[PDB]
């Protein structure tokens, strides 16, 4: 009938990956659904300015790692580039 | 002939989580250029998948800490307003029956 | 004057949005590997040899000379106090660069 | 020497655009420190711009689109 | 599921392989030997000594608690004639009383 | 110090250098994917007096596209994994081989070719090289074998059936080939992804990150240098690099490469000192783990392919250990591979690791003999008019040769 | 001659066989290590943790710990951080008496029975 094509199972894999003990109830779900469609609109917002400013008519890797050094704080951007390498870095070979 | 059954996903290629293709599909779907990247969805994924994990890791803690392990608003909240981090990050938000980071002020503490 | 001029097209076509001049090697490989071969036919996908059934030596990255030594900042390989000096002296570019050179956790 | 750069009567006469009638004597150099961070956090956002644009030189729209993001945005730079 | 015990051993000299019997292997297994050690066997006696792990193997962690010795430069297979020289006294007294075998 | 560039000679001649005996004179071929060797086949010296075109198979042309070039003198090459992998590119190299050596009349070569081919050649290459060679040049007979089966055909004692590992060091690719009754045991055969070009690559790499203060003044023609020259790889390399790692020593075997002239002198005129350096970029072949790559190196794969033979066939088998390439040139490469090749035979066991006369040149030296001896077996030779029968990736069973397999390749 | 380990422990991480990650410093350089299977059952069993300075015979895993680092003892032994490089082979010189060595030979545990006088 209709759809709200949420991220829940995804969200809650890495749950049980960063700890197996812990669960979500959907209040919470919520919050990690607003937050992570949130997050990907203000990356994804920022790159297509950054593209645009540059003339082109593609995002690539750089233009959202450069995005992302804009969005994110201190450590936490320096984190995620490293875990922005390392997943470019094994999904490459 | 016909396309390959199970065929791998980019994410599981990625050793990713997170939908990459979806990334991919939203990024073109949504918009934001006319063209995109094959690698920007893994590493957008990547990140979000990195943020997703920190922040329920420091939710899961709050939720230790204040002796429960069933995340609700309050614990993500808690972990939010003790990570500096996180709180300039997340500034321009509310997490919803979350409440307030529970602070007296100087002044207002005895003697 | 040449060896010859009346060449023809043996491949490489300009229509549609595809190579005008060359297969690549990878394609050349991935539509072979669909011809009906048996164990005893000597092919251009299996001569590639094993991975190596003992570890990989640490050799520092700065100097070749045999490292006990990782650093968990850069994370090189060194073999001496005076090369740490050295490493902590590196500006970022080169660092990843010797990571990149050992397809280590950097691009 | 060049955050002293910022000098004694320059705060004096930025804060009488300001409006204020009187300075403390301790709010110079702290205010030095609100000035630093404040361009700190322009400048580096728009390197930030300029190294994915593979250029060298800060351009006006480097700090411009530094400054847009940051919602402290001006005109008269070519915006 | 026991016969005897085909082992390899190998030097910056060359390579054999042995037929250990079970009762040599019994010393192995109690040495602690796996693949990659660097051992003296004296196939008269059965005095079997691990030497630590062959470096070659080195790396196979950054550090981990084996003693790590360079592949012999010798021979992999020594003959000597030896005269062991032996009194009565010892015969007597290496069977009077129980011997150790601990 | 460096020395000088050199390209763009004049090796110009007529029609053809045609002989008494034999009308037909073949073309001798040298293959892959560093440096072009080419020439008349020739007979009248027991040595080959004459090979020519010796020069680096690079291609190029202006940027309005008025003029092509490809001859010695960024550029562009036909070649991947030592494979052929390019149309047009390939035969500008060929149409610079044939317009310098000789052309006899008309719009086709003259007589028949011997032309050495990758160790496996995939099941397109072979086939679009034929056809490349066929329609375009109309060559009469055409002879497809390996450049490092030739360089041991030349290398052996006389013409005979006999049996070795040839250690290959093509530039892209070291391969390890067990010969056995004459012809290449293909069916457990093995190669590394890694040679002249890597090893050059890495050299530059290495002194890029050192040297910042001049990356434009080091490049692969610079590198060519001291890979070729300054270079020589390790009787065992844990024990050469812990001998370098002491002072006296560094400063007695550390070689000056003093940049071209106009702080005292040097400031922007560097001595670039390789050290370590000049044995690193060697050993790439027997240690694939000094770059990221994860592979057996020419030790470990001479140990793989040979364990798998019956117990006494493996030692008439080494009887001929022979080594040959680009690499092999190292000093020092013989006495590695025998010291190593000492640890991991049993243990009173003989061998004999035989390096070629001229381990770059003796590919082309054994294409020539093996055309001269060979020149009117029509059984091994294939047929002009044998393209249009055959599936043109077809090749008939023969010494110095991959071993055939039966297929057809469509068309449509 | 000997190999030995000697720094302070910067940081030391274990999973769930197992494989765990140890850190180590100098007043001069820092390290890290991949632990193998019988350093970490040596490592957990002397409840190594975070600012201790620990000496390693690497032939043989026993951790000599020397004290915490004085940065680390905020919240008894306390100590500088070890000098010069991590792994240092020394010379030990060590003098046995002659019945030393004929005590050791006389018994299934024979040095006790040097000290106890029991043979």
């Amino acid at each position: 009938r209709s759809r709200k094509e949420s991220y829940s199972i995804y969200v809650y894999k890495v749950l049980k990956q960063v700890h197996p003990d812990t669960g979500i109830s959907s209040k919470a779900m919520g919050i990690m659904n607003s937050f992570v469609n949130d997050i990907f609109e203000r990356i994804a917002g920022e790159a297509s300015r950054l593209a645009h400013y540059n003339k082109r008519s593609t995002i690539t890797s750089r233009e959202i790692q450069t995005a992302v050094r804009l969005l994110l704080p201190g450590e936490l951007a320096k984190h995620a580039v490293s875990e922005g390498t390392k997943a470019v870095t094994k999904y490459t070979s | 002939g016909k396309a390959r059954a199970k065929a791998k996903t980019r994410s599981s290629r990625a050793g990713l989580q997170f939908p990459v293709g979806r990334v991919h599909r939203l990024l073109r779907k949504g918009n934001y250029s006319e063209r995109v990247g094959a690698g920007a969805p893994v590493y957008l994924a990547a990140v979000l998948e990195y943020l997703t994990a920190e922040i329920l890791e420091l939710a899961g803690n709050a939720a230790r800490d204040n002796k429960k392990t069933r995340i609700i608003p309050r614990h993500l909240q808690l972990a939010i307003r003790n990570d500096e981090e996180l709180n300039k990050l997340l500034g321009r938000v509310t997490i919803a029956q979350g409440g307030v980071l529970p602070n007296i002020q100087a002044v207002l503490l005895p003697k | 004057k040449d060896p010859n001029f009346v060449h023809s097209g043996h491949g490489g076509a300009v229509a549609g949005k595809k190579n005008r001049t060359w297969k690549n090697l990878k394609q050349i490989l991935a539509s072979e590997r669909a011809l009906p071969w048996q164990l005893n036919d000597p092919n251009y996908f299996s001569i590639d040899a094993p991975p190596s059934f003992k570890p990989a030596k640490k050799y520092s990255d700065v100097s070749g000379l045999l490292a006990n030594y990782t650093d968990p900042q850069s994370k090189l390989r060194f073999s001496t106090i005076e090369e740490f000096s050295y490493i902590r002296r590196l500006p970022s570019d080169v660092v990843t660069g010797y990571l990149a050179l050992r397809k280590a956790t950097s691009i | 020497d060049n955050i002293q750069g910022i000098t004694k009567p320059a705060i004096r006469r930025l804060a009488r655009r300001g409006g204020v009638k009187r300075i403390s004597g301790l709010i110079y150099e702290e205010t030095r420190g609100v000035l630093k961070v404040f361009l700190e956090n322009v400048i580096r956002d728009a390197v930030t711009y300029t190294e994915h644009a593979k250029r060298k030189t800060v351009t006006a729209m480097d700090v411009v689109y530094a400054l847009k993001r940051q919602g402290r945005t001006l005109y008269g730079f070519g915006g | 599921t026991i016969s005897h015990v085909i082992i390899g051993l190998k030097t910056a000299k060359g390579t054999k392989q042995l037929k250990l019997d079970p009762s040599i292997f019994e010393s192995l297994q109690k040495e602690r030997v796996e693949a990659g050690d660097v051992i003296y066997i004296e196939a008269n006696s059965g005095a079997v000594k691990r030497q630590g792990r062959c470096d070659t193997y080195a790396t196979e962690f950054d550090l981990e608690a084996e003693e790590y010795v360079p592949l012999p430069k010798g021979d992999v297979h020594k003959k000597k004639e030896i005269i062991q020289d032996v009194t009565l006294h010892d015969l007597d007294v290496a069977n009077a009383r129980p011997q150790g075998g601990q | 110090p460096f020395r000088d560039a050199r390209a763009a000679p004049d090796p110009v001649l007529e029609a053809g250098p045609v002989a008494h005996g034999p009308l037909p004179v073949p073309l001798v071929l040298d293959n892959g994917s560093f440096q072009v060797r080419a020439g008349w086949a020739c007979p009248g010296q027991d040595p080959g007096p004459e090979p020519r075109l010796q020069f680096r198979a690079v291609c190029a042309r202006g940027r309005g596209g008025a003029r092509g070039a490809s001859g010695p003198q960024m550029l562009r090459s036909p070649f991947d994994r030592n494979v052929p992998v390019n149309l047009e590119l390939q035969e500008l190299l060929l149409d610079y081989s044939f317009q310098h050596l000789g052309v006899s009349s008309q719009g086709c070569v003259d007589h028949p070719i011997v032309l050495t081919e990758a160790v496996c050649n995939p099941l397109y290459s072979r086939q679009m090289m034929s056809e490349l060679l066929f329609e375009c040049y109309g060559i009469p007979k055409v002879a497809y074998g390996i450049d490092s089966l030739f360089s041991f055909y030349h290398n052996k004692p006389k013409n005979s059936m006999c049996s070795g590992l040839i250690i290959s060091s093509g530039y892209q690719c070291t391969h390890v080939l067990p010969i056995l009754e004459g012809r290449l045991d293909a069916k457990n055969c093995k190669r590394i992804n890694l040679g002249g070009s890597q090893a050059a690559g890495y050299l530059q790499r290495l002194l890029q990150l050192k040297y910042p203060g001049h990356l434009a003044a080091i490049t692969l023609s610079r590198m060519e240098e001291i890979l070729h020259e300054h270079s020589y790889i390790a009787e065992d390399y844990v024990e050469e690099l812990h001998k370098w790692r002491c002072p006296d020593y560094y400063e007695n075997n550390v070689h000056k490469m003093q940049l071209p002239f106009s702080v005292f002198n040097l400031a922007a005129y560097h001595q670039l000192f390789v050290g370590t350096e000049r044995i690193r970029a060697p050993e790439i072949i027997f240690q694939p783990s000094l770059i990221g790559e994860e592979q057996a190196g020419i030790a470990e794969t001479l140990q793989y392919i040979l364990d798998r033979y019956p117990k006494d066939i493996q030692e008439m088998l080494v009887q001929n250990v022979f080594l040959t390439g680009g690499n092999t040139m190292y000093p020092g490469m013989k006495a590695r591979m025998e010291k190593e090749l000492l640890e991991m035979r049993p243990f009173r066991s003989s061998f004999q690791v035989q390096l070629a006369s001229n381990p770059v040149l003796d590919a082309w030296y054994g294409a020539r003999d093996w055309a001269l001896n060979h020149l009117d077996d029509n059984e091994v030779w294939i047929t002009r008019k044998e393209y249009e029968e055959k599936g043109g990736e077809y090749l008939k069973e023969h010494c110095a040769s991959n071993i055939y397999v039966p297929i057809r390749l469509p068309k449509q | 001659e000997t190999e030995i380990i000697e720094g302070e422990v910067v940081e030391i991480q274990i999973d769930r066989s197992k494989v765990g990650k140890l850190t180590l410093k100098t007043t001069e350089m820092e390290t890290i290590y991949d632990l193998g299977t019988k350093m970490i059952e040596s490592l957990t069993k002397d409840k190594v943790q975070a600012g201790d300075v620990i000496t390693i015979d690497k032939a043989t895993g026993k951790i000599s710990k020397l004290g915490r680092s004085f940065t680390r003892a905020r919240d008894t032994k306390f100590v500088q951080c070890p000098d010069g490089e991590l792994q240092k082979r020394k010379e030990v010189v060590h003098t046995v008496s002659l019945h030393e060595i004929d005590v050791i030979n006389s018994r299934t545990q024979g040095f006790l029975a040097l000290f106890s006088g029991d043979t």
